[PDB]
């Protein structure tokens, strides 16, 4: 029934920079609140318990402060390692946790590679079409893609999916799946992908014909 | 002076010539209590005191584990894989009050406040040579033949957090249960009696001191949840046997405010043979229960319980009767107590 | 030293039960409550309830009070939780925590098992068709790649040239389609120049199914 809130829900920024979160709770939690860092497919490391005490093994870089509704955790030099999702959990009555911050590296703006890749004949002969549109190595993650067949916009028929931010450049990637019949594919001339992103002056299409 | 640990040693009025178990140990391990203890009020002196971080407690369990292991062996101990066939002697079995003492150099502080919770500052304070006698009753869901509150009745918790482990209620009027195991079908049924008129007005009371913990919220009480039957049921030792007693009707909600609910409780009990040790390692099997009337007259000095976490309480708090953690019972005893070095 | 390892992944029908199992180590197994807290996707951490192992008592929460059951086996230090009647939003990564405590309080978690996905679907195991995303002439260098769609369940390995070609590759995580099965998909960037020449083959490996498809991608 004690909700608690994180603010933001990402935080952009550069390494060796200085990182606070916040955890506000709906309700006086007391003291009894715990950090906890959770790298992709892993479970949650304890940092800070009791509001401010370090767990035995966390760097002094690590420290909380605030009492009864408002929490921050703070990370004075922002290490390689560091850069995660960090969750806050309540334990005076019963046990909530937040949903959680993610810590990402902040760089300069890099606009997307745009690339469209026709179904494969392979596939055409099973009786699906699948049109994939690439957006390589750009930042921030924050884009827009949209589908248009003979200039007409497409919807709830392609679904999209993201990289995690990459540990080289720092950047993300986006796949955007569109999904038809090899009947509609076939009665369709023009398929684009219009991306909207930061870098782009403007909304850059990409095309082929079938 | 300051807080401090060290060895206590325990005091007695304990017969050489008694086979019984507890007089047994404690001729041998507790020396003769002091015809005339003094205790020292010390005007003006406030000191803290915390229950739940008192070593007493944990001197008392070594002391009382140290007494089952050498008195109470059964025939089959299973233990792993391990199973002991041994010989199981019938024993005497009645608890006798144990003084608990300091040594040269250290000195009880005893914490007189009628209305102490057991965590926190203490105004009328005084120090004593040794603590009062105490019963090793072990014992869950009840407590039994203890002490009790001077005046109100008295919550227990450490409250850290409002998820505890532990409930401890404090009683400040004895209610009667009278466990009979009769002469005459079977002979490991069993039955304790208890006065309705008086458990249901005491237990209202309880309900009543548990508002004012819980924002003045309805308490609904709720059979255990889950475990084995010596947390699930009124677990205790009598006369050497083992009792289960199933407290459903002891908790009866509808008898919290008013129909026939007072006249007498009778509790469906069980004597069992195969236990699961509170020490606690592995199992243990023991003899029949012996012939005749098996009896125990027993003063429920406090209540052990457990709320419901998780739940949604816009209304209700529900709570359940609880125990298992044997330290518990000490500190029932022992919260007044901390242990000094001057 | 202290160390908790569950059971493995578990996939089941709607409307069917399941058990997941904790094994503890490096402590006192009795002193510790074990919780149960599990992590939906793209939902916050939700705690279902906890377990003392010494007697042992358990609490749940109002949204599973009726459908699990937790139990213990102290010998073998273990700590087992049924999940009855699975629905399809039951799926979700099912974590196991050990409860640091006071005498008399409970308070955090720190130390917590690899944790255990749980997959409820209506879906049957399908294996993965592999196709290729061929490239054409962008900006110097060109991009293709691997569409692994229509497979079930989860998880799905991909590599390129069997592990030999790391660097420019992109793997996506799996998107579920509105059939109830997952469909992902791998690319990576290579010099267009050095495109007609070198050879691309993404590596796929479904162990739920036992399959292992190896697709060659090349221009049109
Ligand atoms: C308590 O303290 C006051 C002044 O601090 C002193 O006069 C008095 O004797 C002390 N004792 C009592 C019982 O008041
Ligand atoms: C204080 O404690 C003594 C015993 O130590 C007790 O007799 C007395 O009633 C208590 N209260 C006051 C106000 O003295
Ligand atoms: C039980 O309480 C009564 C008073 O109600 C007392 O006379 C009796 O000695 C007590 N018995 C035990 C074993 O504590
Ligand atoms: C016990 O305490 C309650 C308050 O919790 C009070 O109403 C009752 O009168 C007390 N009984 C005795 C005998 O002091
Ligand atoms: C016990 O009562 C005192 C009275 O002031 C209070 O300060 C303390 O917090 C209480 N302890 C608990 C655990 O409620
Ligand atoms: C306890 O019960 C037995 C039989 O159930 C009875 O003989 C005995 O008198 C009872 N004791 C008291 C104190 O009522
Ligand atoms: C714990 O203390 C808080 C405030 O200190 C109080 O509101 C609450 O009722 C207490 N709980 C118990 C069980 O005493
Ligand atoms: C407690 O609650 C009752 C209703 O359940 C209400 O009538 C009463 O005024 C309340 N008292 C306090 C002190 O909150
Ligand atoms: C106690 O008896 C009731 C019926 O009166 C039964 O429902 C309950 O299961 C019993 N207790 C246990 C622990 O079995
Ligand atoms: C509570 O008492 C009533 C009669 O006073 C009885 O009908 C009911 O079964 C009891 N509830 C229990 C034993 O849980
Ligand atoms: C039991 O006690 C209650 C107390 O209010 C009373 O209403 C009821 O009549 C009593 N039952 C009897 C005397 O049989
Ligand atoms: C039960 O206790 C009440 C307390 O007032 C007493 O009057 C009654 O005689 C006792 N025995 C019964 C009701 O059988
Ligand atoms: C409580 O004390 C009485 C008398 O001292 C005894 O008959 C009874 O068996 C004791 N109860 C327990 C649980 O030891
Ligand atoms: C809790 O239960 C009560 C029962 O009447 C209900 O009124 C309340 O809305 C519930 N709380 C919720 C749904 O958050």
């Amino acid at each position: 029934e004690i909700v608690l809130t994180q603010s933001p829900a990402t935080l952009s920024v550069s390494p060796g920079e200085r990182a606070t979160l916040s955890c506000r709770a709906s309700q006086s939690v007391r003291s009894n609140l715990a950090w906890y860092q959770q790298r992709p497919g892993q479970a949650p490391r304890l940092l800070i318990y009791g509001t401010s005490t370090r767990a035995t093994g966390v760097p002094a870089r690590f420290s909380g402060r605030g009492s009864g509704t408002e929490f921050t955790l703070a990370i004075s030099s922002m290490q390689s390692e560091d850069f995660a999702v960090y969750l806050c959990l309540q334990y005076n009555n019963w046990w909530t946790f937040g949903q959680g911050t993610k810590v990402e590296i902040k760089r300069t703006v890099a606009a997307p590679s745009v690339f469209i890749f026709p179904p494969s004949d392979e596939q055409l002969k099973s009786g699906t079409a699948s049109v994939v549109c690439l957006l390589n190595n750009f930042y921030p993650r924050e884009a827009k893609v949209q589908w248009k067949v003979d200039n007409a916009l497409q919807s709830g028929n392609s679904q999209e999916s993201v990289t995690e931010q990459d540990s080289k450049d720092s950047t993300y990637s986006l796949s955007s799946t569109l999904t038809l019949s090899k009947a509609d594919y076939e009665k369709h001339k023009v398929y684009a992908c219009e991306v909207t992103h930061q870098g782009l002056s403007s909304p850059v299409t990409k095309s082929f014909n079938r | 002076w300051k807080d401090a640990d060290t060895t206590l040693f325990c005091a007695s009025d304990a017969k050489a010539h008694e086979t019984e178990v507890h007089n047994v140990w404690a001729t041998h391990a507790c020396v003769p209590t002091d015809p005339n203890p003094q205790e020292i009020h010390l005007e003006n002196v406030t000191e803290n005191f915390n229950m739940w971080k008192n070593n007493m407690v944990e001197q008392m369990q070594e002391d009382v584990i140290s007494l089952w292991d050498q008195s109470l062996q059964p025939c089959v101990k299973l233990t792993g894989g391990s199973v002991i066939k041994q010989a199981c002697p019938k024993i005497s079995f009645d608890p006798i009050p144990i003084h608990y003492c300091t040594p040269a150099g250290y000195v009880i502080l005893k914490c007189n406040d009628k209305n102490f919770n057991g965590t926190g500052p203490c105004k009328n304070v005084s120090s004593v040579q040794c603590t009062h006698g105490i019963k090793p009753v072990v014992s869950t869901q009840l407590l039994l033949n203890g002490s009790l509150a001077e005046e109100e009745i008295i919550i227990r918790s450490e409250n850290l957090t409002n998820n505890a482990k532990t409930i401890i209620v404090h009683l400040n009027k004895s209610v009667e249960i009278n466990c009979t195991r009769p002469s005459n079908g079977d002979i490991r049924k069993a039955y304790c009696e208890i006065n309705g008129t008086k458990w249901n007005k005491v237990l209202k009371q309880v309900t009543e001191k548990l508002k004012e913990h819980f924002n003045n919220k309805t308490i609904i009480f709720q059979p255990p949840s889950g475990g084995d039957l010596e947390i699930t049921m009124h677990h205790f030792n009598c006369r050497g046997e083992f009792f289960y007693c199933n407290t459903t009707q002891l908790f009866n909600n509808t008898c919290i405010g008013m129909k026939g609910c007072n006249g007498t409780i009778t509790l469906p009990c069980k004597i069992k043979q195969i236990i699961n040790m509170w020490q606690g390692t592995g199992q243990a099997m023991y003899a029949p229960p012996i012939d005749g009337k098996i009896n125990c007259v027993s003063n429920i000095t406090g209540i052990l319980l457990t709320r419901d976490g998780g739940a949604n309480n816009t209304s209700n708090e529900t709570f359940r009767p609880g125990g298992g953690n044997i330290k518990d019972n000490w500190r029932s005893e022992l919260y007044k107590y901390k242990v000094v070095q001057i | 030293q202290v160390q908790l390892v569950q059971s493995g992944a578990e996939v089941k029908k709607p409307g069917a039960s399941v058990t997941v199992s904790c094994q503890a180590s490096g402590y006192t197994f009795t002193n510790y409550y074990v919780h149960w807290v599990r992590q939906a996707p793209g939902q916050g951490l939700q705690l279902m309830g906890w377990i003392d192992p010494s007697w042992g008592r358990t609490n749940y929460a109002q949204n599973f009070q009726g459908r699990i059951t937790m139990t213990r086996d102290t010998s073998t230090s273990t700590v087992y939780m049924e999940m009855r009647s699975l629905r399809s939003e039951d799926t979700a990564v099912y974590y196991c925590a050990r409860n640091v405590a006071t005498e008399g309080s409970l308070l955090h978690y720190d130390y917590w098992g690899q944790g255990t996905l749980v997959t409820v679907s209506a879906a049957s195991t399908k294996g993965p068709s592999v196709f290729p995303l061929a490239p054409s002439s962008s900006g110097g260098t060109a991009a293709l790649g691997c569409l692994v769609k229509d497979y079930f369940p989860e998880p799905v390995t991909v590599s390129w040239n069997s592990g030999a070609l790391t660097s420019g590759v992109h793997t996506f995580p799996a998107v579920l389609q509105s059939s109830g099965l997952y469909s992902l998909s791998s690319v990576v960037t290579v010099p267009s120049s050095s495109l007609g020449t070198q050879t691309y083959i993404c590596n796929v490996n479904h162990k739920p199914s036992n399959t292992k498809v190896d697709k060659r991608v090349e221009p049109k």
